[PDB]
RNA sequence: GCUAAACCUAGCCCCAAACCCACUCCACCUUACUACCAGACAACCUUAGCCAAACCAUUUACCCAAAUAAAGUAUAGGCGAUAGAAAUUGAAACCUGGCGCAAUAGAUAUAGUACCGCAAGGGAAAGAUGAAAAAUUAUAACCAAGCAUAAUAUAGCAAGGACUAACCCCUAUACCUUCUGCAUAAUGAAUUAACUAGAAAUAACUUUGCAAGGAGAGCCAAAGCUAAGACCCCCGAAACCAGACGAGCUACCUAAGAACAGCUAAAAGAGCACACCCGUCUAUGUAGCAAAAUAGUGGGAAGAUUUAUAGGUAGAGGCGACAAACCUACCGAGCCUGGUGAUAGCUGGUUGUCCAAGAUAGAAUCUUAGUUCAACUUUAAAUUUGCCCACAGAACCCUCUAAAUCCCCUUGUAAAUUU
RNA sequence: CACACCCAAUUGGACCAAUCUAUCACCCUAUAGAAGAACUAAUGUUAGUAUAAGUAACAUGAAAACAUUCUCCUCCGCAUAAGC
RNA sequence: CAUCACCUCUAGCAUCACCAGUAUUAGAGGCACCGCCUGC
RNA sequence: AAACCUGCAUUAAAAAUUUCGGUUGGGGCGACCUCGGAGCAGAACCCAACCUC
């Protein structure tokens, strides 16, 4: 512990005391970086990498239509509507490699990846979700069994 | 669970086993004889350089005494016994001056030879020979 | 440790009874200064650091690995020579001096655990030989664990017992993470 | 002094007692039971306690909230003072900040 | 408490020997709880150490002290005992071979000063011990002589030796 | 400079 | 009374030395 | 910094720290720069250029905001068109 | 060998479970524990403050009825310290148990008794044979300090090296703590036994599991995630507030009483002078007879006198011929309890072994008895240069003028930088 | 001959007494887990006993047959009230 | 300090102090009798 | 008509909470606290507080 002092004694002051000079997290303007962060809303990105993954794998079945529902079951994104999560963005990362008709659901797409997918024969649409609505078609079967 | 110390009494005898020759409660009292013990302890691990001290003055005081007998200081032996290449320590000196007397009489009698020759050859400049004890033996 | 909860507990200088007058004023006696008669220095008073029960130790480990402590478990004792595979736990008769000898004719060890599939099939051949016995006990395949395992030196086990362990232990190395707790309806749980 | 001068009673263990002998038995009930039960549920002690952990702070916090409106008025008299210090010690003294 | 003393007549001794000599008669008696300080009663109990009975009660009978009469009483009744019941032939043979004092059981009381002072007396006890061995008083050791100076002296420089050498 | 008194304290009559 | 028996244990060999010193046997 | 709350028993956030500072998830926190509203008459044009730009706090800073900030702060988030979202991780970093 | 030393129960702690007790006769709100006469009296009303903000003045957590999660989030706030939801989500729930204590412990408890205080209130200490005490011929031996057994012989931190040998010879300035530096004549310790002081988060590290996934819902993830291990003391103020308890001492008052010889004098807050009250001077005493007394000498002693009894005024106050007097032997603001384990940048203390690395640039500060940052130091990791240094090179001034320093390839070396 | 074996604060290690628990062990130990886990020092707490110290201080008028008498003091005494 | 004496200030009145009173009174104060001198 | 009571303002009374920033042996009287330059570290940088201007 040292010799004497508040150190010694456990009497240290509080994180950020600069000893009675301003401190530094206090002389520093206010800017609204954070302002209104828990009302802004997030989109998991999933790129077609990923898609094409989960695709070869037999996680996501392409032969039925694809929706955030099918995409939770195969693991490939983790939703937290608890979160201010709002859905998944089809993000166009690995367009070039991908190659399968899909018809696919996903609440935001770029411009990229909605062409890709239309290339190879597949149907993209974007659909919105409330947060209510979100945590029932993420994990239905914990909705089935509140009896509403 | 609450733990207490059962076996204090043994802390305490391996300190106070030292000190039972003590006089004085530092003897019985762990508290004064703690303090005591380790300046004892203390003591006898510097003691060993001055026993070693010690022993070289009571060689040199006994190696002068036998040295005076025949009329010769200390300088004048271990100086020429060492020009003689004779490498006899302060210890056997002193064992020889005591239980062998003849033989200390012959170094002696060897250093005081050694040292005649030399105070002979500071006398020339160089051109008379050496003395016969003033040889050395080399080593290659 | 897990299930272990520590119920000793003392009572600190605010909970000792009584303390709250100063013995004698600050100066001018001439003893050591006090607050309260029940502070850690007096005697009777509270103790400074000392437990504060009840406590619980609970903490649980990753499910994969208490399915991994099993199959070490398990493997330790086939590569000792300690466990043996069973198509039944009928005995002739429910004496349990019969049990005993048939263990020591084996050469099996002083304690023997035995394991059935479930706990209301077992025989009441082996019921009876157990209940009466302290090295030789019964449990069904749901209630094993590495804790009984390793205390005892022998184990025993049905075939039924080994396919039930096989079916639940090797679920855990080829499975999905968990959306949701597996109490709640999958598509191909329970198999 | 200090050092009894007589062995105590020979402590006598009964190893393979009906606790000893049955000491972790089911605490694989949900692995090995379709994870119908959970083996905190085995767990028996203070409503508090099942299935839980904290440090001393959090003990008395989640005690007071869960039990605290059937304890003795001695009893929460002195969880509401344990609170009120356990609080002033861990944020505002310590060798850390 | 210890009462180790009175156990002390209690040992019995194998039968000896026709060729052995005769074994002094050893008489253990003490008494417990007097109502006198050791420190005073070490006074009374050195002044007898070494005498023999008869001439340890004369001591006492004059001796101004109150542990003298206490004292007294005890070698009374240890004087009976011997004859009584240790097999002394002679009541007179006796003499003191070990007598001491020891601290007793003590109480504490209030001693009042002043200015709401106090101090703790105690009222203090203490135990007399005395043992009585049959035969003359043993010769008191002559004071040493200038013979027995002398020789002494020349012993020590005969055994010195030479130190620090072979 | 002020007059500072301490009482003398009694002990406990049992001791 | 201090529960433990190691201590206890080593203190009844301490005592037999002791034993051993004041009345040597044969 | 209160370590452990009185009604949860966890540690609470300064919410001076989330009012002035932007955490990117590498580690970085951005601030600004104390002035930059401030008597701007008597500045010169270079002097009010680097007073208006986000600047990144130092190793020392960056560890005292994060102990006074809990772990919400610190996660990833994936805001749409954010303004700093290419910020939050570092490219072609050694040691 | 005395004093002593040892012992294992009494009982207790924390949980679970279940919602507890109070009429045998007599007495008991008047002066409680008192057989037996006209009352009319009636209860309810925000807590505050300490403390934190390094002052303080707004402010500063205190179960309010479901664990978890949402979430320390939305919000609140000298927008500082800090405070802090909800919508929503949603689990088990078998008293008879203990890695609880074992007489300085565990409740204070053998007992709220003894004892202390007018009262409120505070509050102990301790017991130990054996199957048999209707066996006391007992219940061996050994263990702290203190003693006895057994006083002492030049000289000296009481020991060490030694020695034939205790001493004599030689060598050696007690310990802790606090300061630049303590033999220090600075602090603490007579001594023995028992008791008595490092509690925890983010991150990082280490070791397993699984792996673009991890986790037994929620959460994180651009190799992560989960679990464990591993870091944050003790004693001490003067105070402040709330609610009680005290005017049997004392201050003053109320009710109804009592006392004051003798003499000179006169219808006297007169004189002398007893009882009585007070306490001027000196001496004794100073743990005393006495937490204010004794002896002598003194002031008053028919008055604003002295005094017995009962009652009243109570602490944000009372009372006061104001001495900041007195209000139950610490009154510039009583005492007790509670808040309270108040707080103390201040003092003191901080308990096994061994090894290793390891000291002096500063800045800011209601700041210099402190703290924060840097420097220095430590550990782990990563990387490649680090130190030493050949020339070359680094200003003119006010006219001139030092030891040197910076930079620095070789070379000698093994470090340095970064995380 | 041996060789980690002479710095404050701090930091990194390797060992470890006693205790409880799991399993061993069975004249007192082993491997682990856990914790009221170690005192030459806080004018520490309690208890015992020293030192000062057998010191300071304290006490009973005389003779006698223990009938009595003598010497001396009396600023006390007896009762009520209050208290006990 | 209090004290007669002096002086200042406040108050025109009742059913619990002042008071069962009424400005020749009551309260809050200064000063310390008296006598002489003085302000206005 | 008037009063009482209540709410909101305005004076006054009596109180309530809280604090005494540092530097110059002390007090009095004054000065001082930030920034720039010199005596001021002669030659990379930094560095002489108090003090003198
Ligand atoms: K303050
Ligand atoms: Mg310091
Ligand atoms: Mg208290
Ligand atoms: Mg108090
Ligand atoms: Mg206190
Ligand atoms: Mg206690
Ligand atoms: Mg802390
Ligand atoms: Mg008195
Ligand atoms: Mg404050
Ligand atoms: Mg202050
Ligand atoms: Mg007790
Ligand atoms: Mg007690
Ligand atoms: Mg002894
Ligand atoms: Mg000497
Ligand atoms: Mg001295
Ligand atoms: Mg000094
Ligand atoms: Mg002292
Ligand atoms: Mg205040
Ligand atoms: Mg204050
Ligand atoms: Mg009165
Ligand atoms: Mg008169
Ligand atoms: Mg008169
Ligand atoms: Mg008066
Ligand atoms: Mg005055
Ligand atoms: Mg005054
Ligand atoms: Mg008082
Ligand atoms: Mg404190
Ligand atoms: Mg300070
Ligand atoms: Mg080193
Ligand atoms: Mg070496
Ligand atoms: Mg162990
Ligand atoms: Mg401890
Ligand atoms: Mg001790
Ligand atoms: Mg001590
Ligand atoms: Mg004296
Ligand atoms: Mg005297
Ligand atoms: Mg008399
Ligand atoms: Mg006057």
């Amino acid at each position: 512990r040292g010799h004497k002092g508040e150190r010694q004694r456990g009497t240290r002051p509080r994180l950020g005391f600069e000893g009675g000079q301003t401190p530094f997290y206090i002389r520093i303007p206010k800017y609204g970086f954070n302002e209104g962060h828990s009302f802004r809303r997030q989109y998991k990105p999933l790129s077609l990498n990923r898609l094409q993954y989960l695709i070869d794998l037999g996680r996501v079945d392409p032969s039925q239509p694809i929706d955030l529902t099918q995409l939770v079951n195969g693991r490939g994104v983790t939703i937290q509507p608890l979160k201010r999560d709002y859905g998944v963005q089809l993000v166009e990362e690995g367009a070039d490699t991908f190659t399968a008709k899909v018809n696919i659901e996903v609440q935001l797409a770029s411009e990229l990846a909605i062409a890709a997918i239309e290339k190879n024969g597949g149907v993209v649409t974007t659909a919105f979700y409330d947060p209510r609505s979100l945590d029932i078609v993420c994990k239905p079967v914990p909705f089935f069994l509140r009896g509403q | 669970l609450r733990n207490r110390v059962t076996d204090r009494y043994f802390r305490i005898q391996e300190v106070l086993k030292h000190a039972r020759h003590f006089r004085g409660r530092k003897n019985r009292c762990y508290r004064l004889a703690v303090r005591t013990v380790i300046r004892a302890f203390v003591k006898c691990t510097k003691a060993r350089y001055l026993k070693k001290k010690n022993m070289r003055t009571l060689w040199i005081n006994r190696i002068t005494a036998a040295s005076q007998e025949h009329g010769l200081k200390y300088p004048a032996l271990i100086g020429n016994l060492v020009k003689c290449q004779v490498e006899l320590n302060r210890k056997v000196l002193a064992d020889l001056a005591i239980y062998e007397p003849k033989t200390f009489k012959s170094l002696a009698a060897l250093a005081s030879r050694r040292r005649h020759e030399g105070f002979a050859a500071a006398l020339g400049d160089g051109k008379e020979p050496e003395g016969i004890f003033s040889r050395v033996v080399q080593y290659h | 440790n897990f299930k272990r909860i520590s119920y000793a507990k003392t009572k600190t200088r605010a909970e000792v009874r009584g303390g709250g007058r100063k013995p004698w004023p600050q100066k001018g006696t001439g003893r050591a200064r006090h607050g309260s008669i029940r502070s850690p220095l007096w005697r009777g008073g509270g103790v400074a650091h000392g437990p504060r029960g009840p406590t619980s130790y609970y903490y649980m480990l990753p499910m994969k690995v208490r399915a991994l402590g099993l199959k070490v478990a398990l493997t330790v004792k086939l590569a000792q020579d300690d466990l043996h595979i069973m198509d039944s736990l009928e005995l002739p008769t429910g004496d349990p001096q019969y049990l005993t000898e048939l263990a020591h004719y084996r050469r099996w060890g002083d304690s023997v655990l035995l394991v059935d599939l479930t706990h209301e099939e077992m025989p009441q051949s082996i019921v009876e030989a157990t209940s009466r016995l302290k090295t030789f006990n019964l449990i069904p395949a749901v209630g094993l664990n590495v804790h009984s395992m390793l205390k005892h030196q022998t184990l025993v086990l049905t075939l039924p017992t080994v396919a039930f362990l096989e079916d639940k232990l090797l679920w855990q190395d080829s499975r999905y993470r968990p959306l949701y707790p597996f109490s709640l309806p999958y598509s191909d749980f329970p198999r | 002094i200090g050092i009894r001068l007589t062995l105590p009673p020979p402590k006598v263990v009964d190893r393979w007692n009906e606790k000893r002998a049955m000491f972790g038995v089911y605490d694989n009930i949900g692995i090995l039971g379709n994870f119908e039960k959970h083996p905190k549920e085995l767990i028996r002690g203070p409503i508090w306690l099942r299935g839980w952990k904290g440090n001393e702070l959090q003990r008395c916090i989640r005690k007071r909230k869960m039990v605290g409106s059937r304890m003795f008025a001695d009893d929460l008299h002195n969880l509401n003072k344990r609170i009120r210090y356990l609080y002033k010690h861990f944020n505002r003294h310590g060798k850390f900040r | 408490i210890s009462r180790k003393w009175e156990k002390k007549n209690k040992i019995v001794y194998p039968p000896q020997l026709p060729g052995e000599p005769r074994r002094p008669a050893e008489i253990y008696h003490c008494r417990r709880q007097i109502k006198y300080s050791k420190d005073k009663m070490w006074y009374l109990a050195k002044l007898i150490r070494g005498m023999s009975i008869d001439q340890a009660l004369a001591q006492l009978e004059f001796n101004d002290k109150k542990g003298a009469k206490i004292i007294k009483e005890v070698l009374l009744e240890a004087q009976d005992m011997a004859v009584r019941d240790h097999n002394v032939e002679f009541r007179s043979n006796l003499y003191i071979a070990e007598s001491t004092s020891g601290r007793g059981q003590c109480l504490k009381r209030i001693r009042y000063h002043g200015r709401g002072r106090f101090g703790i007396m105690e009222k203090v006890y203490c135990h007399y011990f005395v043992k009585l061995v049959e035969g003359p008083p043993p010769p008191p050791e002559p004071p040493k002589t200038a013979v027995a100076h002398a020789k002494e002296y020349i012993q020590q420089l005969r055994s010195r030796t030479i130190v620090h050498t072979l | 400079t002020k007059k500072r008194f301490t009482p003398p304290i009694y002990q406990p009559k049992f001791k | 009374v201090k529960k433990g028996f190691r201590a206890a244990f080593r203190f009844q060999k301490e005592l037999e030395r002791q034993r051993l010193l004041r009345c040597p046997p044969p | 910094l209160t370590y452990f709350s009185a009604r949860k028993g966890k540690r609470k956030t300064v919410k001076a720290v989330i009012d002035r500072f932007l955490r990117l998830h590498c580690g970085l926190w951005v601030r600004r720069k104390a002035g930059y509203k401030k008597k701007l008459w008597k500045k010169t044009p270079a002097r009010k250029k680097r007073l208006r730009e986000f600047v990144f706090c130092n190793k020392t800073q960056s560890k005292l905001l994060d102990k006074m900030t809990t772990s919400f702060w610190k996660r990833r988030n994936w805001y749409v068109d954010d303004p700093y979202q290419k910020y939050h991780d570092r490219t072609n970093l050694k040691v």
